[PDB]
């Protein structure tokens, strides 16, 4: 009945780190993935299971709109079976990821000449992520066999890093301001349609 | 949890704040160059010293994961070159008197002037006060009189200094486990865990030397047609059969014989092909020259310009109120950000050179996926001989009929090829008795070979009997000659300018081939030949993660330096100068002087 708040997680002032990867459940509206286009300069929209072209003829369960930024040698990244800092630790995709994935170049908004140290990712973690995990855990990462004592320094490095987003960046380190549009199925009344 | 382990997250996090830093590092100096101005000077400093204190930092917490016990080879590349202690080696107090002393040299070379007998009011700096009369007076006294106080003046002060300066060097060597500076200064070739790729610092000695001796026949004719020449305009002054006096060569020391071309050219009144005045009529600005230089390389198979590259770059002189340092550099900042700093007029000499720094930034380009540590030529020499050969092809008659800028009604007769390699080996070949000599005379300092009280002694007896070059005033131990130049007085290693020589043509040697080119050398022309692309390219992506020997062999197929390429680029010349110098005196003499 309600339009689902795609203007939400796709025009939001301030998005996530991949790290803390924001989720706002979708159900019980109305989808009308056309209006998905804000005429962004690198826009990518692969999508898995499902098939893109005429997306607003199937019913789900749950739409889930994860959205975080992270640069765009990265983006790729973001599809099932890969490799790589962001989905080894921060946001995976499952194997048979039935949904879509959507970003685009924002060195616009998150760019600051000074450096935009907000965003973060993890550059470590002890063991690769199940789909859709999320550690927001600030444990001191042990790369050595002495206990870390919850104190950073020698093989105590601190989980987290900071992207510094600069506008003189370049294609590939600018932040890219990613959508994924997990389609959950369930046995559910899946109320999640709309044309 | 083993050490390789250990070492392999130490370079990661590393590898992350290293990109950021030194992205601010480049971006302070990148606004200072091109902004100069009070506050980007202080912002640099800033910057700078935060890089250059969280580098010293990163080292110390290095050294506690032992090479020995890592054995991924490109893991052991990298701590290697992080492990470097260097000042750090020597005591707070040495550490603090050798960078006073590198210091108050490169000052003295930099604001180093001298002023006139007549008049000892009128004072030059050496740029551009006296390398002005060198390159472009063709009196005699007058170049006697800027060479001598040049060495005079400049040179005796920085002798106390290269004295202190030679010591502490060989503590800061002896103490990172080197024989002396000289043998610091070979590590950049030195390769050990590869089998059959492997190379000794004390190869490197064997190597140019046994190089050089192919070169002496083809040096040694031109050096006679050279004196020939120089023998009929100063006719009183010139022996035929003795050294060249030292300030008649083109320059303040003779590194490159460039300037000599108007004495010198063989068939004057054929003209020298000279695209200049064809850009001005056909509208060229700045921007058509890195345009045409960035369609050069995308028709070999490298990708375009960086959107950044063109937003950011500074291709014309701001002018105005704005100043800058003009001097072409390529800016490979980091994070995706190329950028080229080139105060471009619309000549030919910009145009070649704009090709030559985006070879530059194309090697960075290639190599910008390997760890921050290995972003690098494969040695030093690599970098400069990648941008050289862009001019190599860019500049022939083909690639310039190609593009319009030379009609095709000019056509190219064995004479004006003549005049094209002769112009070429007074640079090319000119500089490398000059730049062994120069390097050979510091590894024997640093060694202990030559002694101190024969410094100057051995020096101008080497200029002698290598470069072939002759004083025009003796000179005692109270002189350091070589301390005028500004890579002996500003701690720069110089055989890399040898090793990129010989290395630039064995990279068009074989990229030639590559593109089915037939015909001499000189002519070839590596446009629109994307096998040759990707042959250059194999190795441009390596960066330093493989020995430089390695990546030599993937572009020229042999695991060496070779002086052939060299010599076949230059053969149409040297059986020409056999022919000019049919009835004169070839070699020289080392104990002529014009001083008697
Ligand atoms: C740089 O200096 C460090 C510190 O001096 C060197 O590592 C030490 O070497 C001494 C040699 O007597 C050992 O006793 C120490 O155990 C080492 N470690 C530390 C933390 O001091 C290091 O070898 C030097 N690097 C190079 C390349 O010379
Ligand atoms: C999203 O935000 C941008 C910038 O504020 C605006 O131009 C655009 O109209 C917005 N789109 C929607 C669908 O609200
Ligand atoms: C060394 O490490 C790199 C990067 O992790 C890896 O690709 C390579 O396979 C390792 N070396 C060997 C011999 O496997
Ligand atoms: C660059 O130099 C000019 C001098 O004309 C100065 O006005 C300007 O502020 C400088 N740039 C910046 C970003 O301040
Ligand atoms: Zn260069």
């Amino acid at each position: 009945t309600n339009l689902c708040p795609f203007d939400e997680v796709f025009n939001a002032t301030t998005f996530a780190s991949v790290y803390a990867w924001n989720r706002k459940r979708i159900s019980n509206c109305v989808a009308d993935y056309s209006v998905l286009y804000n005429f962004a300069p690198f826009f990518a929209f692969k999508c898995y299971g499902v098939s893109p072209t005429k997306l607003n003829d199937l019913c789900f369960t749950n739409v889930y709109a994860d959205s975080f930024v992270i640069r765009g040698n990265e983006v790729s990244q973001i599809a099932p079976g890969q490799t790589g800092n962001i989905a080894d630790y921060n946001y995976k995709l499952p194997d048979d990821f039935t949904g879509c994935v959507i970003a685009w170049n924002s060195n616009k908004l998150d760019s600051k000449v000074g450096g935009n140290y907000n965003y973060r990712y993890r550059l470590f973690r002890k063991s690769n992520l199940k789909p859709f995990e999320r550690d927001i855990s600030t444990e001191i990462y042990q790369a050595g066999n002495k206990p870390c004592n919850g104190v950073a320094g020698v093989n105590c490095y601190f989980p987290l890093q900071s992207y510094g987003f600069r506008p003189t960046y370049g294609v590939g380190h600018q932040p890219y301001r990613v959508v994924v549009l997990s389609f959950e199925l369930l046995h559910a009344p899946a109320t999640v349609c709309g044309p | 949890s083993t050490i390789e382990e250990q070492a392999k997250t130490f370079l990661d996090k590393f590898n992350h704040e290293a990109e950021d830093l030194f992205y601010q590092s480049s971006l302070a100096s990148w606004n200072y160059n091109t902004n100069i101005t009070e506050e980007n000077v202080q912002n640099m400093n800033n910057a700078g010293d935060k890089w250059s204190a969280f580098l010293k930092e990163q080292s110390t917490l290095a050294q506690m994961y032992p090479l020995q016990e890592i054995q991924n080879l490109t893991v052991k590349l990298q701590l290697q070159a992080l492990q470097q202690n260097g000042s750090s080696v020597l005591s707070e107090d040495k550490s603090k008197r050798l960078n006073t002393i590198l210091n108050t040299m490169s000052t003295i070379y930099s604001t180093g002037k001298v002023c006139n007998p007549d008049n000892p009011q009128e004072c030059l700096l050496l740029e551009p006060g006296l390398n002005e009369i060198m390159a472009n007076s063709l009196d005699y006294n007058e170049r006697l009189w800027a060479w001598e106080s040049w060495r005079s003046e400049v040179g005796k002060q920085l002798r106390p200094l290269y004295e202190e300066y030679v010591v502490l060097k060989n503590e800061m060597a002896r103490a990172n486990h080197y024989e002396d500076y000289g043998d610091y200064w070979r590590g950049d070739y030195e390769v050990n865990g590869v089998d059959g790729y492997d190379y000794s610092r004390g190869q490197l000695i064997e190597d140019v030397e046994h190089t050089f001796e192919e070169i002496k026949p083809l040096y040694e004719h031109l050096h006679a047609y050279v004196r020939a020449k120089l023998m009929n305009a100063y006719p009183s002054y010139i022996s035929p059969i003795g050294c060249l006096p030292a300030h008649l060569l083109g320059d303040m020391w003779g590194r490159f014989w460039t300037n000599l071309y108007s004495l010198t050219v063989p068939f004057g009144q054929k003209p020298n092909i000279d695209v200049t005045d064809a850009m001005v009529d056909q509208a060229w600005d700045a921007q058509r020259i890195f345009k045409e230089a960035e369609k050069f390389f995308v028709s070999v198979g490298l990708p375009n310009m960086t959107q950044g590259f063109w937003e950011n770059s500074m291709l014309t002189d701001p002018g105005n109120v704005q100043k800058a340092v003009c001097h072409p550099t390529a800016w490979d900042l980091g994070k995706g950000d190329f950028r080229i700093l080139m105060c471009t007029k619309v000549t030919m000499d910009d145009f070649l050179t704009a090709h030559h720094e985006m070879g530059h930034i194309q090697y960075d380009m290639a190599y910008a996926a390997q760890p921050f540590l290995l972003r690098n030529g494969a040695n030093e020499g690599f970098h400069e001989a990648v941008g050289e050969i862009m001019s190599l092809s860019a500049a022939t008659p083909k690639h310039l009929k190609s593009i319009g800028l030379l009609s095709p009604d000019f056509q190219e007769d064995n004479e004006t090829e003549i005049n094209f390699l002769l112009k070429q080996a007074l640079t090319i070949v000119g500089t490398l008795p000059f730049t062994y000599m120069l390097e050979k005379w510091r590894w024997m300092v640093f060694k202990g070979e030559i002694p101190k009280d024969q410094w100057m002694k051995k020096w101008w007896e080497m200029k002698r009997e290598i470069v072939g070059v002759v004083e025009p005033v003796p000179h005692d131990e109270t002189y350091c000659d070589p301390a005028s130049l500004f890579h002996v007085s500003n701690d720069y290693s110089f055989i890399r300018y040898y090793t990129r020589t010989l290395y630039q043509f064995q990279f068009q040697e074989a990229l030639c081939q590559a593109a089915k080119h037939e015909g001499p050398l000189h002519k070839c022309d590596i446009s629109n030949s994307t096998e040759a692309g990707q042959k250059l390219f194999n190795m441009l992506r390596l960066g330093k993660s493989e020995p430089w020997t390695l990546a030599l062999e993937n572009v020229v197929g042999a695991k060496n330096m070779n002086v052939r390429p060299l010599l076949n680029y230059f053969e149409p010349l040297f059986t020409w100068l056999k022919d000019q110098n049919k009835n004169s005196f070839v070699g020289w003499s080392t104990d002529w002087s014009p001083y008697a």
